[PDB]
């Protein structure tokens, strides 16, 4: 399936994934395409925020829904 | 050399680091609220 | 973790040290590379002194904080 990222730039991201797929996959394949650390990435869906050892179809989401990537600076 | 400017110099740079230091942090974490916010009001391109 | 301790003379040295260390180990470390004995030297963080006895954790100093380092005496 396809899924959309949103930033706070308004810039939007598509990404390839199958509903197995963990969240940390989603953190690797947005470090991929943009180059920020998985550490750094927040990600929101539905209003709730997204954890490393779940997958997409623990939230129930599905092709061309849209997440929204926060970020700042530092990793620590 | 003086002192008492350079020690009220060193507290002013502690005070400017201490008051937009605070200032970061309540930026982030009002951030982090509308985000959530935002993502069940509208979760479509407005 | 890593802190930043400006100088009067608006230099910048950069310690590696954790959160349990004592402002007494921060002083020491000062004193291995600028020569300068513990006495002498005082430690302000956003605009309060810090005291030997106490840790970096007690004032919560986290990574990459700004500490000010105030030389001399009161008298002149």
């Amino acid at each position: 399936m396809q899924i959309f990222v949103k930033t706070l730039t308004g810039k939007t991201i598509t990404l390839e994934v199958e509903p197995s797929d963990t969240i940390e996959n989603v953190k690797a394949k947005i470090q991929d395409k943009e180059g920020i650390p998985p550490d750094q990435q927040r990600l929101i869906f539905a209003g709730k925020q997204l954890e490393d050892g779940r997958t997409l179809s623990d939230y129930n989401i599905q092709k061309e829904s849209t997440l929204h990537l926060v970020l700042r600076l530092r990793g620590g | 050399m003086t002192e008492e400017e350079q020690f009220a110099l060193a507290l002013k740079m502690s005070e400017q680091e201490a008051r937009e230091v605070n200032s970061q942090e309540e930026e982030e974490e009002e951030l982090l609220r509308k985000a959530i916010a935002e993502s069940l009001n509208s979760c479509r391109p407005s």
